[PDB]
RNA sequence: CGCGACCUCAGAUCAGACGUGGCGACCCGCUGAAUUUAAGCAUAUUAGUCAGCGGAGGAGAAGAAACUAACCAGGAUUCCCUCAGUAACGGCGAGUGAACAGGGAAGAGCCCAGCGCCGAAUCCCCGCCCCGCGGCGGGGCGCGGGACAUGUGGCGUACGGAA
RNA sequence: UAAGGCUAAAUACCGGCACGAGACCGAUAGUCAACAAGUACCGUAAGGGAAAGUUGAAAAGAACUUUGAAGAGAGAGUUCA
RNA sequence: ACCCACCCGACCCGUCUUGAAACACGGACCAAGGAGUCUAACACGUGCGCGAGUCGGGGGCUCGCACGAAAGCCGCCGUGG
RNA sequence: UGGAGCCGCCGCAGGUGCAGAUCUUGGUGGUAGUAGCAAAUAUUCAAACGAGAACUUUGAAGGCCGAAGUGGAGAAGGGUU
RNA sequence: CGACUCUUAGCGGUGGAUCACUCGGCUCGUGCGUCGAUGAAGAACGCAGCUAGCUGCGAGAAUUAAUGUGAAUUGCAGGACACAUUGAUCAUCGACACUUCGAACGCACUUGCGGCCCCGGGUUCCUCCCGGGGCUACGCCUGUCUGAGCGUCGCU
């Protein structure tokens, strides 16, 4: 019975998907995730997962702002200003 | 057929909101015509229209800002939106006048003992 | 297992010192690094001596030094004061002045009195303005010199 | 040699380069140089080739002293295609056949403003720089 | 299930239209490695972010 | 119709009318397993529906 | 690994020791000619120029 | 004092680590009054503390917390030092008077380790092989 | 049984500011093993090392002697070479292990409290004008508010300082 | 001369942006990853984690005829092949 | 050197073992991969340079390094080992 | 055969030579057209479509589930079935 | 000879070694050394005429403006444009814009409930009703207003 017959009843679910990492770990009862800790301000991270450490660090995504910061700054932080026109 | 930001800039508030209209009005036709088949001829117009509309509703909003920021240069308190965004940490600097603020003893230092231009070996 | 004669030795690569190995392999882009900023510094005090500012005479500590002579930190206030210059100012025409030197023996103070005032005699000192007052020197003393001296002004000779 | 320390000499860094170049840099790439004739007229040994200038290929198969004018540039491919430099197919439609820019000579500029503006700046720099030789 | 929540809903719905096969014009592009979908989820075997 | 997912009855009721100068009954919406919020809406009967259908293009 | 012994020291004198003997040897035809050089025609072989 | 926090006793190792009541914290516990302090106001800036009294149970202690971004501080320029965002939560870092103390650093015989920057700095300079180019 | 000072405390979607999370190669503060070695093992070692928590900056930390020395004396900190696998520690076993001097890279020194003198001579915020305004500043003018004598500012800090 | 404080520089940098190079590897190597890879896939979850480069100079990628329901052939053709 | 015939000879390799054709283990077959490395310290031997000396580091002076992160030189030539 | 680079000599350098590791990754055999496609009584006739029918569909017959159902509806789970 | 089996070679299969290529790695170096409540990283969901994935962007959604460039983009369509004109297409990027979760902020995570000010329909401020807009996290500092106390006084 512990096997096959056992695996019959799985019906219901534990995790379900979290709102700030987007995995399906977000443990119901708990109410937290286990990946990002959800309702904890500070993100989970450990230093022992060097491969997890990777999956999500920044390069990882869009970098929407960050990634026309490091333009900005390159160029030199100018606001408010045109080139000259025609 | 081709509008441009160009000849917007000057147009009159009123007369860029018809325009937007008119243009949100002719990219729904184009749906329709897109869902009934309609052609490849109108369905080319569906890319250009839109960004036409984008073209309007940008000349709009850079004609409310540029306005807005002219009637708060000068004043001391304006919106976070015309305050100039440059870097978290660097709107945190000090002031470019507080950071050149010499203490009185510091300055009496600067008056009497200055560094002198010298060399040697005369 | 040792096996018949050798030195029964202790190595101290127990740590995991593979994690903090220091290779040299900048030392040569260093050195340049280093050189280029220090022609920058030149060109930056500009009829200054590239040097620094000049240093005491001073002998070494204990009986196996000694006999030797070094450059010091700074001239002592004692040493400045009997040349006949203000503290404050020495500092600005590019004398070292430490002042927590002691200073025990007459022999090591009026050699470098001595070395003050040699200094002072071969020293150009520009004026504020190019409209010249006075301490100021020459314009003769100045077109034949803005030059900076080489290696380091006056060098001890033990 | 290569002595500027900012540029790069390395294979693989060339053909990236190359292969992921953007469109107005690809321009330049599929440059082609003028005819003789040109070449004495205008001070300038070749030009950056365009939509419908008229054109002799070089080498190849195509090779021929026939004057063909350009029909488009398919700076993707790094080709253009020329009127008469075609192949039928097997079901008998004509294919235009790619031709690089550089196995082509330009005999027939198509010359507006701003092309002309551009053989002006070539001739003077290079006549600044004979001057400079001298 | 037939008691959805929206957000599970949406969820379905993207992972619904991701299912399609590539567009045949696709292969005829000129640098072009692509033959089939091969991220095709059959219902029957292979279960969802779920 | 297709509608914004976004929409009330109230909005699109609103929308219909000022779109097509015409006058509601009622809406009806459901959301597609595609996401597209669909809306059925019922017009007045003093309004037809095919003479509008004609006048926006589809039949 | 990075440390292993990349770099090779020698002693200077040894060095110059070397250096001598390559110019001692760019002299004498024959092992100039035997490292390859076509210097058949060339009218003396330590050979001097004007410095213009 | 600090207990060793372990459930019940059960310091699963050697027994010279079996220790959990006899033991010490490093820092002080006027330290631990100023990052107390510095940790609920953040924007405020520890500079220092002193003593102001000592039951059996308790200590106090008053922490002198600057505003870095009050005009008065910032124009200032005897103060505007604390501005700099160098000295962002000096108490978190060992860097009041206090939490210095347990860094163990001063010049002389009495110190050494710390004799680069800090204990962990010297460590870190004594046990690098420098592997030289030519050796 | 009022009204008024202050003290200590509340409440405001009060006016205006700041802090929160991230990254984490390098850096600062804590915390802290056990494999392992000892041919067993408990001190030792592995190691103030991994994991754990905290906080930063373009670097950080350190730093202007309650220092070294014992010399005919050196003279902040950091870094390299050396000292030195040395002095020392250690079931004096395994093993561990610095510093001064010396030569270099660099080089830069300063400020308070206090003690005192000076009508608080100081600071913040309001409001009106002229300039300047995409690092909110200058100048002027207001019986316009407040902070402050339970001490703000100038002079001054051991290298002496004041009169 | 302790029990208050500030301070550039030589120093560090397996993260970032942007470059340069190599007595390195050359698709079972070199990064897990030369490719729609932290992808597919697995696991309730923490986490685990692949395989997979190459027509040709040019698509000129085989019109047309014929057998077959078709896949498949037989001729024909393209290509220096 | 391909095949076949015949006479004589001739047990299956690897391995641990006093002893393996073993009723000792590993091995269906083929391809590619696959294990005495590097650093440090010592000792002895050998080769070269200099020799009561020797030494090169570390540092510095000479270049934007194409070759150079080399090469050269240093009252640092010897602080020091 | 193939279709774009490669070798001799003198020196230097090394991730440098495979039959074995119940070795790693990939491939292929013999075993073998073998084991096997046996739980729960059952199929038959004609026609239609169709290239093609033991299996589709329609009709006819014979059978079973036998309302604690092999029927009619949901929950959870699936996620377009 | 017959079949079968074994051996060798030819040719064909299977299989993907080898060799040759390399828009990828690995290592060493140089310069700079910049995220965030003005909403970061990360996640979600969207957006193409035909587009699933990768990428790119945000309801102005394979991008708008501007400046530089100067005829394309191209799998097919369609188109534009007068490429003697702010002008295709790329690049840059200073103006504009930037859906929802997320430190994550009205309170909740259903995507549910709200409060308070103003605007349009709705009224003719009649509150309802609908739609739009702007506020409504915690902590903390400087001030401000309202206060509390058999806390310490003063005058009445
Ligand atoms: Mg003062
Ligand atoms: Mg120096
Ligand atoms: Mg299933
Ligand atoms: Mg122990
Ligand atoms: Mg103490
Ligand atoms: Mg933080
Ligand atoms: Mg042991
Ligand atoms: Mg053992
Ligand atoms: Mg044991
Ligand atoms: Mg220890
Ligand atoms: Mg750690
Ligand atoms: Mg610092
Ligand atoms: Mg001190
Ligand atoms: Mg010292
Ligand atoms: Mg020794
Ligand atoms: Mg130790
Ligand atoms: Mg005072
Ligand atoms: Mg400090
Ligand atoms: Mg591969
Ligand atoms: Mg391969
Ligand atoms: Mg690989
Ligand atoms: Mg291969
Ligand atoms: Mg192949
Ligand atoms: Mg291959
Ligand atoms: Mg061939
Ligand atoms: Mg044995
Ligand atoms: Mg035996
Ligand atoms: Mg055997
Ligand atoms: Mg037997
Ligand atoms: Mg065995
Ligand atoms: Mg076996
Ligand atoms: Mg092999
Ligand atoms: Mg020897
Ligand atoms: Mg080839
Ligand atoms: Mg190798
Ligand atoms: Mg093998
Ligand atoms: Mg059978
Ligand atoms: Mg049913
Ligand atoms: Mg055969
Ligand atoms: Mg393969
Ligand atoms: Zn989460």
């Amino acid at each position: 019975t512990k096997g096959t017959s056992s695996f019959g009843k799985r019906r219901n679910k534990t995790h379900t998907l979290c709102r700030r990492c987007g995995s399906k770990a977000y443990h119901l009862q708990k109410s937290t995730c286990g990946k990002c800790g959800y309702p904890a301000k500070r993100k989970r991270k450990y230093n022992w997962s060097a491969k997890a450490k990777r999956r999500n660090t920044t390069g990882t995504g869009r970098m929407r702002h960050l990634k026309i910061v490091y333009r900005r700054f390159r160029h030199g932080f100018r606001e408010g200003t045109t080139p000259k026109p025609k | 057929a081709k509008i441009k930001a160009r000849d917007l800039r000057g147009k009159k508030k009123e007369e860029l909101l018809k325009q937007l209209d008119d243009l949100k009005v002719e990219l729904s036709q184009l749906r329709v015509a897109k869902v009934t088949g309609g052609a490849a001829s109108k369905l080319s117009k569906i890319r250009v229209v839109r960004k036409s509309i984008a073209r309007v509703l940008t000349v709009i909003n850079q004609t409310q800002k540029e306005n807005l920021r002219k009637f708060y240069k000068g004043k001391k308190y304006k919106p976070l939106d015309l305050r100039p965004k440059k870097t978290r940490a660097m709107r945190r600097r000090l002031n470019k006048h507080e950071e050149s603020l010499k203490t009185k003893k510091q300055q009496r230092k600067e008056r009497l003992y200055p560094l002198r231009k010298y060399a040697v070996k005369a | 297992a040792p096996s018949r004669n050798g030195m029964i030795l202790k190595p101290h690569f127990h740590k995991d010192w593979q994690r903090r190995v220091a290779t040299w392999f900048n030392q040569p882009a260093r050195k340049i690094r280093r050189r280029k900023a220090r022609q920058a510094r030149a060109r930056r005090i500009a009829p200054r001596p590239a040097s620094g500012p000049l240093r005491p005479i001073v002998r070494c500590p204990t009986v196996r030094y000694h006999t030797k002579v070094r450059a010091g930190r700074g001239f002592s206030l004692e040493e400045l004061r009997v040349a006949g210059i203000h503290k404050k100012v020495a500092r600005t025409i590019g004398i070292s002045v430490d002042p927590r030197r002691r200073n025990k023996s007459t022999e090591s103070l009026q050699a470098n009195v001595q070395r003050l005032k040699e200094y002072r005699s071969k020293l150009v000192l520009f004026p504020r303005k190019p409209s010249a007052p006075k301490k100021g020197d020459s314009s003769a003393e100045e077109l034949k010199l803005a030059t900076q001296l080489t290696g380091p002004v006056m060098p001890i000779r033990n | 040699m290569k002595f500027n320390p900012f540029v790069t000499s390395d294979r693989s860094k060339n053909r990236k380069r190359h292969f992921n170049a953007p469109s107005h840099i690809r321009r330049k790439i599929m440059s082609s140089p003028l005819s003789k004739e040109l070449r004495q007229k205008y001070n300038v040994r070749s030009m950056p080739i365009r939509k419908d200038d008229e054109v002799q290929v070089v080498r190849g198969h195509y090779k021929g002293q026939q004057i063909g004018k350009v029909v488009q540039v398919y700076r993707k491919k790094y080709v253009i295609y020329i009127e008469r430099v075609q192949r039928e197919k097997a079901n008998g439609t004509t294919v235009h056949v790619g031709i690089h820019p550089s196995k082509v000579v330009i005999t027939r500029l198509k010359l507006d403003k701003d092309r002309k503006k551009i053989l002006e700046r070539k001739a003077k720099s290079r006549q600044v720089g004979k001057e400079k030789g001298k | 299930s037939s008691h959805k929540t929206f957000r599970i809903k949406r969820f379905l719905a993207k992972k619904q239209k991701q299912n399609r096969p590539i567009p045949q014009w696709i292969r005829m592009k000129t640098g072009n490695k692509i033959r089939y979908n091969s991220k095709r989820r059959h219902w029957r075997r292979t279960k969802l972010g779920l | 119709f297709i509608v914004d997912v976004k929409a009330n009855k109230h909005q699109i009721k609103q929308a219909v009318k000022k779109l097509y100068d015409i006058d509601v009954a009622k809406v009806n919406t459901l959301i597609r397993p595609d996401g597209e919020k669909k809306a059925y809406v019922r017009l007045a009967p003093d309004y037809d529906a095919l003479d509008v259908a004609n006048k926006i293009g589809i039949i | 690994k990075t440390w292993r012994r990349w770099h090779r020291r020698v002693n200077t004198t040894q060095k110059r020791y070397a250096i001598c003997s390559a110019l001692a040897a760019s002299a004498l035809p024959a092992l100039v000619m035997s490292k390859g050089h076509r210097i058949e025609e060339v009218p003396e072989l330590p050979l001097v120029v004007e410095d213009k | 004092g600090r207990k060793r926090p372990v459930p019940k006793g059960a310091t699963y190792g050697k027994p010279v680590h079996h220790g959990v009541n006899q033991l010490k914290f490093a820092r002080s516990l006027q330290s631990v009054a100023e990052e107390r302090a510095g940790r609920h106001c953040g924007a405020l800036r520890v500079l220092n503390s002193y003593w102001v009294g000592e039951d059996s149970t308790y200590k106090f202690f008053e922490v002198i917390l600057i505003d870095p971004f009050h005009k008065a501080i910032r124009r200032n320029p005897d103060t505007q030092w604390i501005t700099k965002p160098v000295h962002k939560h000096r108490e978190m870092r060992g860097l009041t008077s206090a939490g210095r103390k347990s860094r163990g650093l001063g010049k002389g015989h009495k110190f050494h380790h710390t004799i680069g920057g800090s204990r962990r700095a010297a460590w870190r300079r004594r046990n690098t092989l420098q592997l030289h180019r030519y050796r």
